[PDB]
DNA sequence: GTATGAAAAAAAAAATCGCATCCCGGTGCCGAGGCCGCTCAATTGGTCGTAGACAGCTCTAGCACCGCTTAAACGCACGTACGCGCTGT
C-alpha cells in the first residue's frame, strides 16, 4: 500500500504546475488509480523487456524502450 | 504481374470456424490488411528486441516476446498457447 | 492577523512550480511504489537509480499534461474547480479508456 | 508443406520468406514464421468467430465489413487493438447518451 | 396538420444513420474538392477513382468520430447543442492544435 | 470554393452519426474548415508518395501509406 | 570499459559554430543525444518503408529527402531539403 | 405568521390519428464460390560461416546499515469565494 505515499500535498504541486487554481478531495484518490494505471502499463512492458534481455536487474534502457512503445518517448536517458 | 494474398488462408479458417458462414471482398480486403498490419507490427516489435539485445537472428522466442507486448491480456495467452503449440507440432514432426 | 484571500496563493504556487523543473513527488515513496508494482510481475527484482528517476520523469510530466487538459476542461463547464469527471472526460476524448 | 508440419492454414513459407525480404534484421530462426503464422491464424479466427456471430445475428451467410466493425468494437481486447483503426463502411456502435434522450 | 417536437427527428435520423455505412458526402463535390486541393501541391494530377472513395471513407469516420468526442464536451458543460468551443477542447486534448 | 459543396445537412448526417442531437450554426464552417486542414495535411504526404514513386496519378495505396503515417490508419484498401 | 559510443563531440563543435561563448550540461547534452538518434531512427525507418513500398533494395539520397518532407513541417523540411541537397551537390562534385 | 377551502394552473393518465419502422413475401441480378492453366515460390537437400550457447572473471552498482537535523505531511478548524440549483428572456 505505497500508492498512499503519493500526498495529497505532492499531487497538489503536479497540479500546481498544470496551471490548476482549485482542486476537490475526490481527485487526489481518482489520481493515485491513474497514476497506478500509468506505471503498471509502462513497467509491465519495461519490465517484460528486461525477461527478455535474461537480467534480473532493470535498466534505464529497457524503461526508455517501453515509454517510446507506450508513445510517451522520452529523452535524456539515451533513447 | 501476381498481386499476392492470404484471401484463400482465411477461407480455410471460416470453414473451420463457421462452415456455413461466408464472406463479402470488401471484409475479405480488410481482413487482409489487417493481417499485415499486425504481421508488420510483430516483425516491427522483434526487429527491434532483436537489435536492442546485439543479436542478428530472431527467433520463437523473441516473436512469444513481441506478441505479450502487443496483444492485450487474454488475447496474448490464447495465441502465446496455438504459437507454442505450433513450435513444438513442427520440431516433433521433423 | 493577516490571511491571503483564498486562490491567491495558489495562483503564486503555479508561477513558483510552472517555472522550476524540480521532481515533485518524494523520489523514496516512489521508488518503493515502482517496486511494489515490479513484484505483481516478476520478484527478486533490481532497478537502476537511472530507470527509477526515469519512470519519475514520464510519470509527472504525463500527470501535469493531464491536469493541464483537465482543468481545460473544468473551465469549458464554467468552473475554476478540477472534479474527477474532468480528467474522466479528458483521458476519454484522449483515448485511455472508453 | 511446412503450414500441415505445425497443422496450421497459414502460409508458414510466405511468412518465412516475407521476412527476410522484409528488412525485418539479416537473419530469421525458423522456428520464428512458424509461432507468428499461428498468432495470425489465431487473431484471424478471433475475429471471424465473432463476425459470424454477428452476421447470423442480422440474418446473413456472408460477413460485410460492418460485422467486423460491430465484432471488433464490442469486445474489449480487440478495440484496443486496432485503436488507431478505421474500417471500409463501418459505420458506428449505436449509442446515444442517455441526457439525449426525451421525457 | 402532424408535427414531430424539435429534437425528436434528429433522435430518429441517428437511428438510421448509426444503423447505415453508406457514405454521407455527395461523391462528386468532394471529388471536386479533393482535386482543388490536389493542385496546390502539384497541377495535371490524376487520382485512382478508388483513390477518392478511400479519402471520403477516412475523412467522414474522422469527422464522426471528433462529433462523437465533440458533444460529450457539450454534455459535460450540462448542455446538448455542440459549439465550436467544444470541437477547438476536443481537438486541443486530442493534440490536433494547441 | 468547392469546399461549400461539403452541404449543410451532409455534416448534420456526419453529426448524427456522432450522436449529436443539436447543433449550432457556426459549427458547419468550422467543420468544413476542420476538413480542409485534415484533407490538406493528409494530401500532401499522399501527393508526396506519389511524387517519390515518379507517377502523376496518384493510388490508393499512396492515400494509405499517408493515413497510416498521419496515425488514422485505414484497412479495406489493402497495404 | 564498454565503448558506448556519442554524438556529445559534435554537438560541441556545433554549439561553437552558433553560440562560441555558450556552454551546456550533462543532462542537455545526453538529451540532444536522444533527440539525434530518435529522428535518425524515424527517418531512416520511413526510407526504409518509402524502399519497401516501392520495391526497392537501395536506400539513396532521394529516400531520405522524401522521407523528410513527410516527417518535417514545412518550413523546417525546406531548409533542411536545402542543407541535405547542398551537402551532396557539393560531396558528388569533391570526387 | 398556524389549520380550513379553494382554487387555479403546471404535472400524471387516457383517447384521437397519423406517421414512420419491421417483417414477409416476392423481383432481379450481381459478385461469391468452385473449376481451369501456369508461375512462381515453397520443398528439399547439401555447403559454409557465423550467430549464440556456455562457462568463466572482473568490478558496478543495487540492497542495507546508521542516527542526525530538517523540510514535508498530517491535521484542525475558522470563513470565502466557488459551485449548484432555480427562474425568466
Amino acid at each position: 500500500d505505497n500508492i498512499q505515499g503519493i500526498t495529497k500535498p505532492a499531487i497538489r504541486r503536479l497540479a500546481r504546475r498544470g496551471g490548476v487554481k482549485r482542486i476537490s478531495g475526490l481527485i487526489y484518490e481518482e489520481t493515485r488509480g491513474v497514476l497506478k494505471v500509468f506505471l503498471e502499463n509502462v513497467i509491465r512492458d519495461a519490465v517484460t523487456y528486461t525477461e527478455h534481455a535474461k537480467r534480473k536487474t532493470v535498466t534505464a534502457m529497457d524503461v526508455v524502450y517501453a515509454l517510446k512503445r507506450q508513445g510517451r518517448t522520452l529523452y535524456g536517458f539515451g533513447g | 504481374s501476381r498481386k499476392e494474398s492470404y484471401s484463400i488462408y482465411v477461407y480455410k479458417v471460416l470453414k473451420q470456424v463457421h462452415p456455413d458462414t461466408g464472406i463479402s471482398s470488401k471484409a475479405m480486403g480488410i481482413m487482409n490488411s489487417f493481417v499485415n498490419d499486425i504481421f508488420e507490427r510483430i516483425a516491427g516489435e522483434a526487429s527491434r528486441l532483436a537489435h536492442y539485445n546485439k543479436r542478428s537472428t530472431i527467433t520463437s522466442r523473441e516473436i512469444q516476446t513481441a506478441v505479450r507486448l502487443l496483444l492485450p491480456g487474454e488475447l496474448a495467452k490464447h495465441a502465446v498457447s496455438e504459437g507454442t503449440k505450433a513450435v513444438t507440432k513442427y520440431t516433433s514432426a521433423k | 492577523p493577516h490571511r491571503y484571500r483564498p486562490g491567491t496563493v495558489a495562483l503564486r504556487e503555479i508561477r513558483r512550480y510552472q517555472k522550476s523543473t524540480e521532481l515533485l513527488i518524494r523520489k523514496l515513496p516512489f521508488q518503493r511504489l515502482v517496486r511494489e508494482i515490479a513484484q505483481d510481475f516478476k520478484t527478486d527484482l533490481r532497478f537502476q537509480s537511472s530507470a527509477v528517476m526515469a519512470l519519475q520523469e514520464a510519470c509527472e510530466a504525463y500527470l501535469v499534461g493531464l491536469f493541464e487538459d483537465t482543468n481545460l476542461c473544468a473551465i469549458h463547464a464554467k468552473r475554476v474547480t478540477i472534479m474527477p469527471k474532468d480528467i474522466q472526460l479528458a483521458r476519454r476524448i484522449r483515448g485511455e479508456r472508453a | 508443406t511446412r503450414s500441415s508440419r505445425a497443422g496450421l492454414q497459414f502460409p508458414v513459407g510466405r511468412v518465412h520468406r516475407l521476412l527476410r525480404k522484409g528488412n525485418y534484421s539479416e537473419r530469421v530462426g525458423a522456428g520464428a514464421p512458424v509461432y507468428l503464422a499461428a498468432v495470425l491464424e489465431y487473431l484471424t479466427a478471433e475475429i471471424l468467430e465473432l463476425a459470424g456471430n454477428a452476421a447470423r445475428d442480422n440474418k446473413k451467410t456472408r460477413i460485410i465489413p460492418r460485422h467486423l466493425q460491430l465484432a471488433i468494437r464490442n469486445d474489449e481486447e480487440l478495440n484496443k487493438l486496432l485503436g488507431r483503426v478505421t474500417i471500409a463502411q463501418g459505420g458506428v456502435l449505436p449509442n446515444i447518451q442517455a441526457v439525449l434522450l426525451p421525457k
